[PDB]
């Protein structure tokens, strides 16, 4: 496995990859700066392997098709073996495990509620999903179309089964097209909606501007990202291994700190 | 399956496992009750093959040795050859993998802050109360120095705080090596003993999940505050080379996704809590 | 049994059927959603037969005219051969009884009492309890300075005509002597008028229509108090039919099941818009 | 269907039927005074037949036993022929229905919640199955082998699943083996214990003496009482319109007064 180098796909997402004020005097992997790049640097040098990072072409996290049951985006890339390594914030599903293979979880996850920051003893802010379900003043939606909304869609536990049955029971829909215009509206509804979206996302537009919206509450669920390669690849054993001792010795924890916090433009 | 039935290696350490009300009269598989033990009916059922629960005669969940470089505890008895499942608490960790095969985490957990429950402080707006914490996160624990922070004696969580980089968590180390009297406990539950009868002075760092566990618990007198320190997981271990290990690993995911999984830990963490 | 397609008379009134959102792309059952709808689904599937929903075109539950001798209404559709099945609010009277055969009540009502929602009156601060002036039937009737009435006919008003209490009989006495008229031509009117009356006007109507409207927008309106009297819903079909045991054991199974309740529930609070 | 007398079947229930306190200086049909007594009486009179009452034997509501598959009680005695018709509490559900024929209901009713008879204007006395779920200072039990417990045991409603795994898992078991015994218990407990029974029985208490328990909240589920004959038996068409007869001209509404407040021993 040696003079060879590997064709490694991944999204811009942000902070995980993200593009550089500089892009046009770099070239190579050093066009590409974040989170997952320096993942990358550091899993080929604990591997020793010589890679180059390639873009998935039409941006999008792996879903099938019902009618021609193809596999598109990072996961179609590694299922047909256009790329070796996805070093990516590519979440552990059951479906995308069947085809592929992930290393251990490198960053743990979760669903949390989204708000604006803002007798006057008594007052409670919403802190946990049964407060969000008892009260209905502020209403709470997620995207039209995502893992988020099939999650409240299919859950067996009361108080978001609760919650399902409100959105589904509420005009105008408070489902949203995307995470931007999501983000926005909680930002224009002056606290009066709240956005269930994943928390690192979370997380990270916490640490953006104008700084206008904070994460409150654990995670609703449990998922983690995840390091991918075609099912029987040589390299599934070093990069969970890989995974493992930059988990371990705090280098992932260091680089989410430093991409999420150090990195931020928003004080804490 | 169903050709034979497996030994599924386990640990008594509560929620996880405990003997059950009247076990005399119970035989095989239902002297045991827990979270654990239900986790594993559901993956023998979704594998569809039979199972016996068999603890581990040592005791230990498992660890290299330093000189005659055997392997003890679950990690062990998987090893070897005695086991094939251990359905349990056991931390996918580094040194683990290198001689056997994790499957996907089914509870993630990490360092957690415990710290007793506020009361009504003696006096040196009435209408309602507000019970204020103390201590918020592991910034506030270090900033201020009133309340000692302690950990186990020898673990992942004092590993953590010696092998840790961040300003934060090296200057937690230095004043827990620096501190005077020993700040060091000998087992969870007499560090809990301890947190309880230091009147809201001591404060232990321990796994998220037990906390949860222990606050749920009389007399109410115990609270968990603030974020994990760092990122862990709780792994279906098997033998490296085994069979079982997709089957085992596609059920816990299919498990994860399903709900059950938070279901049960809902069931036996809040559903069947003693203190409310 | 499934092969053949049996005729459902229904009444369009809501919350129990109603025009389902875009029904003109809908065709046969599709078209009309609600309690009664779901209710007849269920049944259907307990007897494993096929069945269209066909609203009876007259508009009326039921009631023998007073010459002629010809029922009409859902009634006069089993009677005379249009139907087979009348799932729909259909009250157990016995008048209707002694021509077709009625199952177990699906649900219980009752007369009760409506009044408008307690609102702050323009003349400790921390908590605010709104006191309702009407308890029950009995502080209804013993103070006047509020005014009470029902529809212009139906059951309450021949309820008040033959009660024999001496409570009800007072009331009746009060509604007859009151000036100026106090019935309404109909329950929306009646509605209309208790939210028009800021609260110095009730309204004695039945228990689920009471509870419908409640949990409708301005959300202005409130029940109080118990029933008055004891009746029921229930699924009738005609004399003689072989369908009659078959619908008897599969609304007693669905009501020991606690589907009706979940129904009940679904379609009053669950969809309400007071939620 | 003349020249014959009928052999009703009814069982010793307060205040359906109660032995007179005149009993032994009177035989017959006079020995026994209470609202099933004249509702019997009345129902003679309308279908027009002579009638003598006579008690089950067991004193049992009608049970399916498990191994030899037989009914006891007044359902045993109507199935077998032993008795005509059946003017007592006897609650329309469909294991009876299967095998005798219910009339249509003339006493409505339903599970209730009953409580001992009592910053301090926000306090509010529970008055909804919602309150008594989401509050656990005040335990709640039923009878440890009835048609109530066994509700909350199937039931699919949210809140009465929460309610019932509240009941599986407190100590000391509330379930109480008898009726008596539980309002013995609710009074002696001050206030700590709510006890679920049938609607009935509940404003019967609370129209008994000392006066110190009251039923709050409305009926949880729907059931009513009914006048069993046997399968075919001649006699049900009379009866149920004779029982529809008395519902609309409200002498079973004048009984019910009659045998509750009326002759209650409390004001109102
Ligand atoms: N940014 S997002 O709004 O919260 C988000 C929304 C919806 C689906 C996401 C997703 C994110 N994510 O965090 O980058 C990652 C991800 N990974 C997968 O593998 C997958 O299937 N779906 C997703
Ligand atoms: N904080 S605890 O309640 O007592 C505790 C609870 C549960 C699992 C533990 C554990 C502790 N421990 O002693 O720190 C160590 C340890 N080590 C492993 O290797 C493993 O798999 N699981 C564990
Ligand atoms: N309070 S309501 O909304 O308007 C009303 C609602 C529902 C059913 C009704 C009904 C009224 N009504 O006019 O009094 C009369 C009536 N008569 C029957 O025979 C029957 O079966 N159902 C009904
Ligand atoms: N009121 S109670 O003592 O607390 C009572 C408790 C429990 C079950 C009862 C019951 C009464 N009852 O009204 O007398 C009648 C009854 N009739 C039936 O057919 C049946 O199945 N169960 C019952």
């Amino acid at each position: 496995v040696q003079n060879r180098t590997y064709i490694v796909t991944t999204i811009l997402e942000d902070p995980y990859v993200m593009l550089k004020k500089n892009a046009n005097q770099f070239e190579g992997n050093d066009r590409y700066e974040g989170y997952c790049v320096e993942l990358a640097a550091e899993i080929a040098k604990h591997v020793g392997y010589s890679y180059r990072l390639e873009i998935v072409s039409d941006g999008k996290y792996g879903a099938r098709d019902p009618d021609t049951k193809a596999w598109n985006g990072m996961v179609g890339e590694l299922v047909y073996g256009r790329a070796d390594v996805a070093v990516a914030p590519l979440t552990i599903t059951l479906v995308r495990e069947e085809v592929i293979d992930f290393s251990k979880p490198f960053m743990s996850l979760g669903i949390s509620i989204m708000i604006k920051k803002p007798v006057e003893r008594m007052v409670s802010p919403i802190e946990s999903a049964e407060d969000l379900a008892k009260q209905t003043e502020i209403a709470y939606g997620t995207l039209e179309a995502g893992s988020t909304k099939e999650f409240f869609r299919r859950s067996k536990i009361a108080v978001f089964e609760k919650m399902w049955t409100y959105m589904k029971s509420a005009e105008p829909s408070v489902f949203v097209r995307t995470t931007e215009e999501g983000m926005i509206r909680v930002r224009k509804s002056k606290g009066k909606y709240a956005y269930l979206l994943e928390s690192t996302m979370n997380e990270y537009i916490e640490q953006r501007k104008p700084c206008d919206t904070m994460k409150v509450g654990g995670n609703l669920d449990s998922k983690g990202y995840g390091i991918a390669t075609p099912k029987g690849s040589a390299l599934r054993n070093p990069v969970n291994l890989a995974v493992l001792k930059l988990n371990e010795q705090g280098l992932l924890d260091k680089l989410k700190n430093k991409w999420w916090y150090d990195k931020g433009e928003c004080g804490s | 399956i169903e050709n034979r039935t497996v030994v599924v290696t386990t640990i008594m350490e509560s929620p996880y496992v405990m003997y059950k009300k009247n076990h005399e009269m119970f035989e095989g598989n239902d002297k045991y009750e827990g979270y654990c033990v239900d986790l594993a009916s559901e993956i023998a059922k979704h594998i569809g093959i039979k199972y016996k629960i068999a603890i581990v005669p040592d005791g230990k969940y498992g660890a290299r040795d330093a000189d005659t470089k055997i392997w003890n505890g679950m990690v062990g008895e998987l090893v070897y050859g005695k086991a094939e499942i251990a359905i349990a608490p056991l931390t996918i960790t580094l040194v683990r993998e290198e001689v056997i095969d994790f499957s996907k985490p089914f509870m993630s957990l990490g360092i957690s802050i415990m710290i007793k429950k506020p009361q009504k402080s003696k006096p040196g707006f009435l209408t309602v109360e507000r019970m204020v914490s103390p201590i918020e996160s592991a910034e506030d624990l270090a900033k201020q120095t009133e309340i000692a922070y302690g950990t186990l004696d020898s673990g992942s969580t004092k590993e953590f705080f010696r092998r840790s980089k961040i300003a934060v968590y090296e200057k937690m180390w230095t004043y827990m090596r620096s501190a005077e009297p020993s700040v060091f406990t000998r087992t969870t539950a007499e560090g809990v003993a301890r947190v309880r009868k230091s009147k809201g002075k001591f404060a232990f760092l321990l796994e998220s999940t037990m906390n949860e566990y222990i606050e749920q618990r009389k007399p109410c007198d115990t609270m968990k505050v603030g974020g994990n320190l760092d990122s862990k997981g709780y792994g279906v271990a098997t033998p490296k080379g085994s069979s079982l290990r997709t089957p085992v690993n596609l059920a816990v995911l299919k498990l994860s996704e399903a709900g059950v999984l938070d279901k049960l830990k809902n069931k036996w963490w809040y559903d069947k809590g003693e203190c409310g």
